[PDB]
DNA sequence: TGCACGGCTCGGCCCGG
DNA sequence: CCGGGCCGAGCCGTGCTTT
């Protein structure tokens, strides 16, 4: 199978919340708290804050939110459209992610009673995201690989390395 | 279509034996047990020779990065290009590690050693080898002393006994 | 160049070497070899379905894949006797008492 | 074909543990009077020789002479299966096969394949031994582990009704001193000053796994190696042998 | 054919420069990142020749090298393979100031490895560090793979390239 | 492993019917995977009809060449066609200039 | 084909007779003189990974307090505080901080460094209108400089001077001597290469024993007294790969006995002084002992061979010689732009002026942990000798001559690869008087 | 030049651990009334203070003052080395060395370094304290070791004739009461109703090591720092201030 | 062609004083 | 019963080079 240099079972950032093997499970477990770069989202209705694409409150989907890196102004996705992804208060070219703080503890128990799979020992995730979104992968996932045994690549899918022949 | 047939597609062997070799010696002592048994190899003179040329870039260039090597935190990932004077992390609380450890010099030197004295090779590659020991227990000559004796000694050795001879 | 626990199986152009047979299998042509399973077994079982190995003559590079239908090694033994290992449980039977081998078989290539 | 039976096997796992300490491969020379063992550790820093006579022996039966060898490590793992109160039986037939049985509340039997080791006979003239100094296990050991703590090399001088360990370190010092009138010392007999050092690794591999209830005699000298000898069941012995420093 | 990712990767930009130590003429310039060392041959050798059909067809002039551009590139060659891999080609110094007095493109690129050259501050260059991937093209494209070129450019009616068929 | 993983997440995450229903190995023939090479942005999408106890991946000469590999010590990859039809995002792809290598952009049907 | 100058003779011309002289020397500085005390572990079982860590650090230690005595010579420098106190100083005070250069930046400002001492890091800046900002544009890590300015509560140190060690602007002249004495440099002999030019080697040994051309040349001959070498005196075994089809003589011993038969047509008179270089048989990291006596037996078997170490200072009728190889000069050539290697007087300058023969650790040097740095150059001497570099070159400076003797193997393919130019069989002739070259031999004509 | 002599060892080395687990170095005052230490946390969060009276001490000489400035590390390892009926002597003569001699079966003896560690002499007086309850030592280390799985602060509750510990989590919650009519309290005398929160890494290394048999002293008020002191061999002592958090 | 080798930390279990 | 000694996972770093 093919593993990355760390392995990693959900595309999620935790920082150095987790230790060395970027267990989100332990840092969930003693309740610390980590500051990483991510996307968030908000519901445009009620107004919920946070890196998923569902609200859990109405089940409507979120919109991604815009930064402005000088003074640090969000503008939802319908706004910055019209702006043409642009400050006007500031004059610089906005960006999808700044970096945020997040408990993960609240996530981890809205997952596990989201998909029913409580039994997991181990949850390994990334240091920090690559992309230019920095958008992260819902955590049901990881908790489903971490329970069927099986490990994630760049992209989001499990491949598995052979020699060929004829 | 095709000129040959076959009984089984997947007959034979499934997994090669350097998969199951912990050691380098018992890999290196397996492959020349495999090329002496074959008549057409002539192993004793180019096989180990020609090993020999991949043992030796490791040993010489390993001695070389030891003597410029850029030094690291246990607990952060900074790295120093010269050690700090203090002894500790100056961001942090704890201690520096080395990049290049001194084991990692001598790692393939009792393999090249036995390659030497076992089979026929090239007086060059002989006295690079025998060099490269003395040089290896030359740089550590007051840091690491032999302050430790013995009960017996000379155990048919190659390097001693070229030098006497 | 040989690497520490990569062994070489015939000086170049030697006899006693790999038989050159023209040929395709039912499973090689691309750039794979044909090699029979009793030469996979009699050089300590380095070889393997799928191992990959450095050529001389047509390219540099190919994959073995089994073909019982060419010739095999031809060994002799602790005794003195000369047998010719053209079967796979013969070479898994004679295995321990080879001494020296005397021919390595052959080698379909397309 | 033999047959060896042992009283509380826990013992003579100890003792095989302790001579695993140093070496990794050895054969045991069985005779007629007993069973016997000789090596020498691969850094030829150490040498252990251990003999076990018939007389410890409660059953003991044997066609003649023969030479075992066995791996130390697979030996020593099977033997710390065993308990204080339970029974050692050895057997060997002509198969090549050392079949291990422990006899407490039920039998249990264990296949351990032999192996071929070379025999090299190496011994050495009775150097001469200046000083002698018989003391107990837990002194002893105890000036072990407080002589770790600050250096890596301990140091003895022994004189006339008077016996000291020292352990100096960088800027810590660490110094042991007894004499007869102390209750820690059987006897000393030395026949003049002594000094002498050996590293604190080696002693505190050998001298590890010694009981309380031991009278531990040393002979050393000056610049010379060291011996060091405790009684087993009242009829055996053990040998060291140690490189000396500088 | 459109399957293996040289133009998505391999050609990191395509920039149009000016001869300002010659005659201020204008020509085509090829930026190559570091995917392109695993391309192929076949690949890099096409992307050339494409390179030099399509700064013909915009009306632009040729590429006047400097001396010292010959210095540095011979330089750049052999520090590379001294200090970082084998190349599986040699070519020797002859045919590397024969190929860059007869290339009508700047084969340039970012530095894809952490070694200094000796002749710094070249005129139309912007970095004073190996550059990976035009060298590497450099070797194992047109000089590697000189005989499928040279039928590619029968095949083609591509004048201008005589200097490679002899 | 990964069909299960897929069953799971159909029934769970999503609230959709099972697909695979396997709990042999044997269950997953004719089912589709898809073929990607370490050096393109495209794949091909081939058909289990068997296993073998070797450790390569058989098939025919014309499936190894549309990924542009050579068959002489190369190595691809496989998966499963809906794991990758669910799960792969063009949002989680590194923005250096080596982060669309190894993708499938685009797969060939025929 | 194994020639190995063993029947080479060259006996001393009867028509010159050599006057008589004293022979007054010492040898005033050896790397086997100091006894370097290992290092003791922190605890009672320590290991291979904390020991050398903690002989690095001493080793840097000593560096840095041997090069602050040294410092604070000239009255010019005083008010030196510590480091790590400076938050409890004035703004209005002027110090002086002592330490290393960890990096140096350049702004459009100037300068910013990074320089630390035994208790702590301090930011320093440089305007670029500073009197002595050219001198510290071209200093190079590693070096003990000298920092004076104002201190700020906001942290950067704002300096309006910069110091180096330096050497004194005024001495006093020793007293002259009853009669002069000559002696001579030579390096990089390369013994036993194909580049090797033997016959040049050949005609000056001929040319020491009274085959002259010119009477002034005759009055030198029978006036010389010494003889230096200063490294790299065979070509050695398996410093690159594939230097095997370049040997005439592959074998290390039979590289050095050839080396002793040839030395051994000089005459009696002249004692050699004989040093290592990077191609010898000698420890792989500076500062080197010695050679390797098992391996270089026969050139220690010369009756009027004296064995020096690497760096060495050797006293002549009170004049000192600091005789090195030279392979810090790379590093200088390497960092200061405007250097190159057929100008190797400014580089040795530059490194006479930094009192260190190899300041920048895990450049292109490689340096040996010790627990003391033996490379400084603690007292001033009057000539200086190198090698290494192949090329000629004498320079002056502030009284102290530096002197870079050429090689004797002529250009090879790899120098020829590089673009270096060699100038062999150049041999620079010294006044014991005045330690300064008065002349300088030619036989590049026959190599 | 004075010498110290005490009685079983162990009990020094274990109050030696405690007072060893904040600080890393600091000076004892050896005068003729006692020896007393006052330490201060390095982030500055604990205070700790030391009062160790002549009257515990069998034979205690001493003519003027002076101090005594170690490491911890290293007196640590040395009294921990001492067994159970060991009597420790402390003497230190013109030298500049801490000399620790240890008597038994053997006389065992070791010498530290002294090292100049600062001196800051901040004495506080009586401060308001609202509540003061007397609990066994067993009941404050269990409660401590049930909280430091929920979570890592503990939240302290007194009231009339109640006593209350609760720490809380994100979904675990965890409760302790006490009341006169258990063995553990003592008694309780409060004023009025008083709460406050405090670490558990901090409250553990306080608490950690203490015996069963003991009567530990907790004093504490609204949002005000808790002070903990027990009594050593009913004439010593040791004082525990730990800043609340939030 | 890149993988193969050394070293440091950090819990989970015995096993013993 | 409570405190160490020890294994077994993991995670980092590194592999010829003339002046
Ligand atoms: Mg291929
Ligand atoms: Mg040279
Ligand atoms: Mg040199
Ligand atoms: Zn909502
Ligand atoms: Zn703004
Ligand atoms: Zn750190």
């Amino acid at each position: 199978e093919r593993k990355m240099k760390p392995p990693v079972q959900v595309l999620f950032p935790i920082g150095l919340a987790g230790g060395s093997s970027r267990d989100i499970k332990k840092a969930a477990e003693e309740g610390k708290v980590a500051e990483v770069e991510i996307a968030f989202f908000k519901c445009p209705k009620c107004g919920h804050v946070g890196p998923e694409h569902l609200c859990p409150n109405c089940g409507t989907r979120k919109e991604l939110l815009w930064v402005c890196p000088r003074c640090n102004a969000e503008y939802p996705e319908s706004q910055a459209e019209g702006y043409n992804y642009t400050c006007p208060k500031c004059n610089v070219k906005l960006r999808p992610y700044a970096k945020r703080k997040i408990r993960p503890s609240e996530l981890l128990n809205r997952a596990m009673e989201n998909v029913k799979v409580y039994g997991v020992d181990k949850l390994k995730g990334v240091m920090g995201m690559t992309s230019g979104w920095k958008m992260p992968e819902p955590l049901e996932k990881g908790l489903l690989r971490a329970k069927n045994d099986v490990y994630v690549f760049k992209d989001g899918t499990i491949r598995f390395d052979a020699t060929d022949a004829p | 279509k095709f000129t040959h047939d076959t009984d089984d597609i997947a007959l034979g062997p499934k997994m090669s034996l350097y998969k199951q070799l912990g050691d380098m010696e018992e890999k290196v002592r397996r492959q020349l047990e495999v090329a002496k048994r074959i008549r057409a190899v002539d192993e004793h003179g180019v096989a180990e020779k020609i090993l020999n040329s991949h043992l030796i870039p490791d040993l010489r260039g390993n001695l070389r990065s030891f003597t410029r090597q850029e030094f690291r935190c246990v607990k952060c990932n900074t790295k120093f290009r010269r050690p700090p004077l203090n002894g500790k992390c100056p961001v942090c609380g704890g201690k520096i590690v080395l990049t290049v450890s001194k084991g990692a010099i001598e790692k393939y030197l009792g393999t090249a050693k036995m390659l030497v004295t076992e089979y026929n090779v090239k007086n060059y590659t002989r006295q690079r080898i025998c060099l490269t020991e003395r040089d290896i227990d030359s740089l550590f000559e007051n840091v690491f002393p032999e302050t430790q004796l013995t009960l017996i000694v000379n155990p048919n050795d190659i390097c001693q006994r070229l030098v006497m001879a | 160049e040989v690497i520490g626990g990569r062994p070489l199986f015939s000086d170049p152009s030697k006899p006693g070497g790999f038989r050159l047979r023209y040929g395709r299998s039912r499973a090689s042509g691309f750039a794979t070899w044909g090699i029979n399973p009793a030469t996979m077994i009699l050089v300590d079982e380095f070889l393997a379905i799928g191992t990959q190995l450095k050529t001389e003559r047509p390219g540099k590079g190919a994959v073995v894949t089994p073909v019982t239908t060419i010739e095999g090694p031809i060994v002799k033994l602790k005794d003195g006797s000369v047998l010719r290992v053209d079967d796979y449980n013969l070479a898994l039977k004679v295995r321990e008492d080879v001494e020296e081998i005397l021919y390595l078989g052959d080698a379909v290539i397309a | 074909p033999f047959e060896i039976v042992f009283e509380g096997a826990k013992e003579f796992a100890q003792l095989i543990e302790t001579a695993s300490r140093l070496i990794d491969e050895a054969a045991f020379k069985v005779t007629e009077e007993g069973i016997s063992m000789r090596a020498m550790d691969p850094s030829r820093v150490v040498l252990i020789d251990l003999n076990l006579p018939a007389s410890i022996f409660s059953k003991y039966e044997v066609d003649g002479e023969e030479t075992i060898g066995v791996n130390m490590d697979h030996l020593k793992k099977v033997l710390k299966r065993g308990k204080a109160k339970e029974t050692l039986i050895l057997r060997k037939g002509e198969e090549n096969f050392l079949e291990i049985s422990l006899q407490g509340t039920a039998t249990r039997t264990f296949k351990l394949p032999l192996i071929d080791v070379e025999e090299i006979e190496v011994d050495l003239p009775e150097l001469p031994f200046t000083a002698k100094v018989v003391i107990l296990g837990d002194v002893i050991k105890e000036a072990v582990k407080d002589a770790s703590l600050v250096s890596d090399s301990m140091k003895f001088i022994a004189k006339e009704n008077e016996f000291t360990m020292r352990a100096e370190g960088e800027t810590q010092e660490v110094e042991v001193k007894l004499t007869l009138e102390d209750e820690g010392l059987l006897d000393i007999e030395v026949q003049e000053e002594t000094k002498s050092a050996y590293g604190i690794s080696y002693l505190s591999d050998m001298v590890k796994g010694l009981g309380k209830a031991d009278e531990v005699t040393i002979k050393f000298g000056n610049e010379m190696p060291m011996q060091m000898e405790y009684y087993i069941r009242d009829e055996g012995r053990l040998i060291f042998l140690l490189a000396p420093r500088v | 054919e459109g399957i293996v990712s040289a133009p998505i990767e391999g050609i990191a930009n395509v920039k149009i420069k000016r001869n300002t130590w010659a005659d201020n003429s204008e020509y085509l310039a090829l930026y190559y990142a570091g995917p392109i060392r695993s391309s192929g041959g076949t690949a890099q050798a096409l992307s050339v020749l494409v390179g030099d059909y399509v700064r013909r067809k915009l009306g632009l002039d040729r590429f006047k090298p400097s001396e010292k551009h010959i210095e540095r590139m011979v330089e750049e060659v052999d520090l590379y393979h001294r200090a970082v891999t084998r190349l599986q080609y040699h070519p020797s110094p002859e045919e590397v100031r024969l190929a860059m007095r007869n290339i009508p493109i700047e084969i340039t690129g970012e530095a894809t490895d952490d070694v200094e050259v000796s002749h710094r501050d070249v005129p139309g260059v912007e970095t004073n560090q190996l550059r990976g991937g035009a060298i590497l093209v450099l070797a194992e494209g047109v000089l590697q793979k000189a005989k499928k070129l040279v039928k590619y450019i029968d095949k083609m009616g591509i004048e201008g390239w005589e200097w490679l068929k002899e | 492993k990964v069909a299960k993983f897929v069953d799971d997440l159909l029934e769970k995450f999503y609230g959709l019917p099972r697909f695979y229903n396997a709990e042999k190995m044997e269950d997953l023939i004719g089912h589709l995977v898809i073929g990607l090479a370490p050096h393109t942005s495209a794949g091909i999408v081939g058909r289990i009809i068997g296993f073998v106890d070797a450790l390569v991946g058989y098939a025919h000469p014309y499936f190894h060449a549309a990924k542009r590999r050579n068959c002489d010590g190369d190595e691809d990859a496989v998966m499963l066609l809906l794991d990758a039809l669910l799960n792969f995002s063009r949002y989680y792809l590194p923005e250096k200039r080596g982060g669309k290598m190894d993708a499938p952009l685009v797969i060939t049907t025929r | 084909e194994y020639s190995k100058y063993e029947d080479v003779v060259i006996e001393w011309n009867p028509s010159v007779t050599p006057v008589q002289i004293e022979k007054n020397y010492e040898v005033k500085f050896d790397v086997r003189q100091v006894k370097l005390r290992p290092p003791k572990v922190k605890n009672g079982s320590g290991k291979e990974g904390e020991i050398i860590v903690e002989a690095y650090a001493s080793l840097f230690k000593s560096r840095l307090s041997k090069l602050k005595r040294i410092l604070r010579e000239n009255p010019e420098i005083s008010n030196v505080v510590d480091i790590g106190k400076l938050n409890y100083v004035s703004g209005d005070e002027e110090v002086t901080i002592i330490g290393l250069v960890n990096s140096k930046r350049e702004t459009n400002r100037g300068l910013i460094f990074e320089v630390e001492d035994k208790t702590g890091i301090v930011k320093v800046f440089l305007p670029k209108d500073s009197e002595d900002y050219r001198e510290a544009f071209k200093v190079l890590p590693d070096a003990v400089v000298a920092f004076k300015g104002f201190y700020s509560k906001k942290g950067i140190f704002f300096a309006n001077k910069f110091y180096l060690p330096d050497v004194p602007l005024y001495r006093k002249q020793k007293p002259p001597l009853e009669e002069k004495v000559y002696a001579i440099l030579i390096s990089d002999i390369h013994v036993g290469s194909r580049e090797f030019c033997e016959k040049a080697f050949l005609k000056f040994l001929e040319w020491l024993n009274g085959h002259v051309e010119s009477k002034e040349e005759e009055e030198i001959v029978s006036r010389v007294k010494y003889l230096i070498i200063a490294g790299d005196v065979v070509d050695g075994i398996g410093i690159y790969p594939g230097q095997y089809s370049d040997l005439v003589i592959p074998d290390i011993f039979d590289q050095y006995e050839a080396l002793a038969n040839l030395l051994a047509n000089v005459p009696e008179h002249i004692t050699m002084f004989i040093g290592p270089g990077n191609a010898d048989a000698a420890r792989p990291a500076i500062p080197q002992p010695e050679f390797y006596k098992e391996y270089a037996k026969p050139i220690y078997k010369l009756k009027n061979a004296i064995i020096i170490s690497n760096p060495a200072v050797i006293r002549l009728h009170g004049r000192d010689f600091l005789i090195a190889h030279g392979r810090g000069i790379e590093d200088v050539v390497s960092f200061v732009p405007g250097l190159t290697h057929h100008k190797p007087g400014l580089p040795m300058v530059e490194l006479l002026k930094m009192r260190h023969l190899a300041p920048t650790f895990g450049g292109k040097v490689p340096i040996a942990p010790d627990p003391e740095d033996l490379l400084v150059i603690e007292e001033v001497p009057d000539l200086v000798q190198m090698g290494h570099v192949h090329v000629y070159d004498a320079v002056v400076y502030r009284g102290v001559q530096l002197v870079n003797s050429a090689t004797w193997q002529a250009q090879t393919e790899f120098q020829k690869m590089v673009n270096i130019v060699p100038t062999p069989a150049k041999v620079p002739v010294v006044d014991v008087e005045s330690a300064r070259v008065v002349k300088v031999l030619d036989f590049s004509g026959w190599c």
